[PDB]
């Protein structure tokens, strides 16, 4: 009974652990594309200068 | 004789899991009801005869 | 606001997609038990004479049989619904496309 | 030919959209959160079934 409960919680651990990567990519695409407006904005900056 | 011949194949039954390979599909042996005696029932009998 | 919203329905259709992929690879996951349950109760019909008895072993092996076909029914419709999702997705796609021209 | 009406037409188009994004995203959460208790069922169950298999060989080896 004690692998079964180690078991359980291993596959709980595991699937926690599965959907936390999933959200560090999807908040490191929305990093990006953060820091890839601010470049574009030295354009229309430079214009209106 | 007959309590041997059943515990070797509820043996062999928890032997085999998952991963073996002389699995097969058996559909309907939940619909087939074939019993004859309750585990109670076993009990006293093997009891009696004791 | 059209080319953004199609962005985001783009995001959707490859999630319904990815779903589908994992789910159909979960069915055939949960295949295997149901006919290792049901070559275990093989194995009780060949018990002889007194010792073929409706023992727990039994009762519980024929419940679990019953519970595999009941989450495999249920996979199965979320598969379909989650298709159907997917179509709807791109069907929308194809109208914000229709739109932006 | 609804000068204005033009507006409402390309705002309901675009909060159909919206809608179904979001009950989309939906239903994908609900997919996953499904998928993992069938899995940690099934499991759960079937060590209860070598459990009980198990008692009653102990059981037919006392007799």
């Amino acid at each position: 009974e004690r692998v079964n409960d180690l078991a359980f919680w291993k596959s709980e651990i595991t699937h926690e652990l599965d959907e936390m990567i999933g959200e560090t990519n999807a908040l490191t695409d929305i990093k990006r594309r953060l820091e890839r407006g601010l470049i574009e904005t030295e354009g229309p900056l430079q214009v209106s200068r | 004789e007959d309590k041997s011949s059943a515990q070797y194949i509820d043996e062999n039954c928890f032997n085999l899991r998952s991963t073996s390979d002389s699995i097969s599909f058996f559909h309907g042996v939940e619909k087939f009801d074939g019993t004859v005696s309750i585990p109670e029932t076993w009990a006293k009998f093997s009891n009696d005869n004791i | 606001k059209l080319q953004t919203q199609l962005a985001k329905i783009l995001q959707e259709i490859f999630q319904a997609e990815n779903t589908i992929m994992l789910l159909e690879r979960a069915i055939v996951a949960k295949e295997y038990p149901l006919k290792m349950a049901q070559t275990m109760l093989a194995c009780r019909t060949r018990r002889p004479n007194v010792e073929l008895c409706r023992d727990v072993p039994q009762f519980r092996l024929v419940n679990e049989v019953f519970t595999i076909d009941d989450t495999l029914q249920t996979l199965k419709l979320r598969l379909r619904e989650t298709q159907d999702t997917l179509q709807l997705l791109v069907m929308t796609k194809s109208r914000l496309e229709h739109e932006l021209a | 030919y609804t000068p204005r009406d033009w507006d409402r037409s390309n705002d309901l188009q675009i909060r159909n959209a919206e809608a179904s994004r979001l009950w989309a995203s939906r239903l994908t959460g609900d997919s996953l959160r499904i998928m993992q208790d069938k899995d940690q069922l099934i499991h759960q169950m079937q060590e209860g079934t070598s459990r009980n298999l198990g008692q009653r060989l102990s059981d037919l080896g006392f007799w």
